[PDB]
């Protein structure tokens, strides 16, 4: 009877482990029974509790394949099935109240951000993300990394690159599993190269060179080169060739964001070092891009803050700064201040540890 | 505006003979009937009116309501009809009741976000769009705000302006949104000019902003708080440093020291 | 998929359409609370109107969303103040948890309010709508015929 | 519930004591410098 | 009742961090 309760539970976990294509024959047919299994004498008990005996991951694996819409087949106004999942996951979400829930709770948020990333709208993300903070000391190294990956994706549409760079770089330094070195690793790399492109600071893909397929690399190089050399012409023809690629990965958003960046990168390489830079040169470069908006674009260029310049067109010179800092006041001290904060948090962990 | 007693017929025929204001007047009594039937909501459970029959009549009543509402200048009502309408348009696979006026409404909606200068929402909207590339790129109505968004982003304002004038839809119902859009660009141009130029002539600023009268530009320059001489505009203020509360922070003299000590003090406390 | 059909009717003109919108929203508030959180000032304006009679329903919807935010105390006021939207007689995750909080609120207060005045419970000092929910908790307890619970909450 | 009160009590004694550890620790810091100086 | 369990739980969490400090205090 003690044994009976326990025996049901061990059986429920066991059925969940088996069904990743062993003694199985249709993940979707079986879903009904998996929902059935989950909720009595398991999901029910845990009301103020969280564990790694309850795991969204097992159910995630199951649910993910159905969302290729090949079992739905787009015969229908909306999926029922995803709505059901979402209803049920949100039902857990209530139960969590940030007292001991950070564990399983965090997976549900990964799932929720994924559905927005497939085809929803990513403005709803903001609250979940905030709710979802509370000291994290029970989430696994792979889980941290996936969450960051999804979070980074959110940030990028919202036009927040720096924040996304920090998270993706922090992600790849979790996960000693050899199972997240496989295709997942490739996806992660993709996103780190995209963020590098957006900032437009972009280094060469050297590091990536012995950790991706040479097939992946060459197109990936092609994009980076397009930005770096600073041609619109080069960039457009690279988009044209590797159309299937940018579509496939779903990082088609680049084509909007990057175009304005590419043209700016192209002025930047042309030097702005001395007290005046003659107007004719800068006009010449721009003339190739567009010669009806040479004043409008240079003005916009300055406004952005990427580069900064002064123009007289009653002298017809463009006046510029070095683009090199000074050390004589608070701004290097602010870097000193960030570093000491980082050290203290780290110190607190070593002592605790 | 009557035609017959029945609301469906009356609205279509009134709408047909013009009288968009009337149509808005009709819209609440129709909406109240629509709510009851439960056709108004997107349908998840089978009813034989999930995307056919009396559902097609409902879809049509929202399409017309949206068209009438924009033509009367009721942005608010345009948003309400289009929000109701959009799950028909796409969800993640909603593909079972498509019209071509759908296309016209979305281009208007894309333009509505665009004119307010919601860059992020334009990015989110493409994401909701089920096929991003095929629907958007083929369709010529939809192509005008997309071409426009690129050219605005780069700071190729003059090209965006030329493309908006020559459109098909400018004739139609992009006329409503043009007024809002034009102010949006002139403000961004005014702001670009304040930063870059130390000085520039008045005649030049007049051409860059799209006026063909000097006096409309001196009035705007003056609202923007630029000083002007006879035959020249001056930008001694290329910015406007300060702006109420937010101090003991950045470029002071001894509140910085206090802060330096204080960071240390916390750091000591933790170590020790 | 979207709460957007519903939300559109919540801002539309005429009282009737807004009454329908409240009840349309109502059914699925819990799942979609995130989106509906932005529309809270609008919902709150119905609540404050004492001419519009589906004020209570707008309040109920506000409470669910505040709960999901972390503002448990705020929603507890708002359900009482609606004047029917506090019902313990149903059994829910919403209901159980905000009742847990309500007892906590009265107990904390009860420490302070005894020290000033030892007749407070006897009186309007802690408002009747709160005192009723607490008094019902006592009755709930007594029915289960395990006295240590009833006496506990009251002590 | 008579049990819950009891358990809350046990925990409370414990709490006062967790602060108490800290206060002896602070004190020891002062005495450590003075001793090291003395030598 | 549920709320009373939660108050106790948070005390249990704080203690472990103290235990690691009970060790650090002894080294001093």
């Amino acid at each position: 009877k003690t044994i009976e309760v326990t025996a049901e539970i061990n059986c429920f976990m066991h059925l969940l482990v088996q069904l990743f294509l062993w003694d199985s024959k249709e993940l979707e047919q079986l879903v009904e029974f998996n929902r059935k299994v989950v909720i009595p004498n398991l999901l029910c008990y845990y009301n103020l509790r969280s564990l790694n005996l309850i795991n969204a991951k097992l159910w995630f694996y199951i649910y993910l394949s159905h969302e290729t819409l090949a079992r739905s087949s787009e015969e229908i106004n909306s999926d029922n099935q995803n709505i059901i999942l979402r209803s049920t996951m949100m039902k857990f979400l209530k139960i969590a109240s940030l007292k001991h829930d950070n564990e399983t709770k965090a997976m549900l948020i990964n799932l929720i951000l994924r559905d927005f990333l497939n085809n929803g709208e990513v403005d709803s993300a903001s609250d979940f993300i905030s709710k979802l903070e509370y000291p994290h000391t029970d989430v696994s190294s792979s889980l941290e990394a996936r969450y960051f990956f999804y979070l980074s994706k959110i940030n990028a549409i919202q036009l927040d690159y720096s924040t996304a760079n920090e998270y993706i770089i922090a992600a790849i330094r979790k996960a000693p599993h050899n199972s997240k070195s496989l295709g997942f690793l490739q996806q992660s790399n993709k996103l780190h190269c995209c963020i590098q492109l957006l900032m437009g600071d972009i280094p060469e893909l050297s590091f990536f060179h012995q950790s991706n397929m040479q097939k992946s690399l060459l197109p990936y190089y092609h994009l980076t080169k397009a930005v770096k050399l600073g041609d619109l012409k080069k960039f457009t023809s690279t988009i044209t060739k590797y159309k299937q690629l940018l579509l496939k990965d779903d990082t088609y958003q680049l084509c909007v964001r990057l175009r304005s960046n590419v043209i700016k990168t192209g002025i930047r390489i042309i030097s702005l070092t001395y007290k005046k830079i003659s107007l004719r040169d800068i006009c010449l470069k721009l003339n190739l891009d567009s010669e009806q908006t040479v004043e409008y674009m240079v003005s916009r260029a300055i406004r952005d803050g990427v580069i900064e310049a002064k123009i007289n067109h009653e002298d017809g010179f463009i006046e510029t700064t070095e683009l090199l800092n000074i050390y004589d006041s608070e701004d290097p001290q602010q870097v000193f201040d960030e570093r000491i904060k980082f050290a203290n948090q780290l110190h607190d962990e070593y002592l605790v540890s | 505006m009557p035609s017959l007693a029945e609301l469906t017929k009356s609205l279509s025929i009134a709408f047909e003979n013009g009288d968009y204001a009337a149509c808005e007047k009709l819209l609440p009594p129709i909406k109240i009937e629509l709510i009851k039937n439960n056709l108004l909501i997107p349908d998840l459970s089978i009813q034989n009116d999930i995307y056919l029959n009396d559902l097609m009549i409902t879809k049509r009543i929202l399409e017309v309501g949206a068209l009438a509402s924009i033509q009367t200048f009721n942005f608010d009502s345009f948003e309400n009809y289009f929000n109701q309408l959009k799950p028909y348009y796409f969800s993640n696979n909603h593909k079972l009741s498509e019209s071509d006026k759908k296309s016209k409404l979305i281009s208007l909606y894309l333009l509505n976000l665009l004119s307010q200068n919601n860059t992020t929402k334009f990015h989110s909207e493409l994401q909701y769009l089920d096929k991003h590339i095929k629907n958007l790129e083929d369709d010529s109505l939809l192509s005008y705000p997309i071409k426009l968004d690129r050219w605005l982003m780069e700071g190729s304002y003059q090209k965006a302006w030329d493309l908006l004038q020559s459109g098909s839809q400018n004739i139609s119902e992009f006329d409503s949104f043009t007024d809002i859009l034009k102010s949006a660009i002139r403000d961004e141009i005014a702001k670009n000019t304040e930063l870059s130029y130390d000085f520039l002539p008045l005649s030049n600023i007049k051409a860059l902003l799209f006026f063909n009268n000097e006096k409309e530009t001196e009035k705007f320059a003056l609202e923007r708080n630029w000083p002007i001489v006879n035959s020249k505009v001056y930008f001694n203020n290329q910015s406007k440093e300060k702006a109420d509360y937010e101090d003991e922070m950045m470029h002071e003299e001894d509140q910085k020291t206090n802060i330096i000590e204080k960071a240390m003090d916390y750091a000591i406390s933790i170590e020790n | 998929t979207t709460a957007a059909p519903l939300l559109a009717l919540l801002r539309e003109n005429q009282d009737s359409v807004k009454t329908y919108a409240l009840e349309s929203i109502n059914n699925v508030v819990d799942q979609l609370w995130s989106e509906i959180s932005n529309e809270l000032p609008d919902i709150e304006a119905l609540y404050d109107d004492d001419t519009f009679s589906d004020r209570e329903m707008a309040a109920l919807i506000a409470s669910k969303v505040y709960y999901n935010l972390g503002e448990y105390e705020s929603a507890v006021k708002y359900a009482l103040a609606a004047k029917d939207r506090f019902d313990i007689d149903e059994k829910s995750q919403f209901v159980e948890t905000i009742v847990s909080k309500s007892i906590e609120m009265y107990v904390q207060e009860a420490s302070k309010q005894y020290t000033k005045d030892e007749q407070f419970y006897t009186k309007d000092i802690i408002d009747p709508k709160l005192t009723s929910i607490f008094e019902r908790m006592i009755e709930k307890c007594l029915k289960a015929s395990e006295l240590k619970l009833a006496l506990g909450i009251a002590l | 519930y008579f049990k819950l009160k009891k358990l809350e009590k046990e925990y409370e004694l414990l709490t006062l004591q967790e602060d108490y550890i800290k206060d002896e620790q602070r004190h020891l810091k002062r005495e450590l410098k003075r001793a090291q100086e003395e030598v | 009742e549920q709320k009373i369990q939660e108050t106790e739980l948070k005390i249990r969490s704080k203690t472990e961090n103290v235990r690691r400090l009970e060790a650090q205090r002894n080294a001093l």
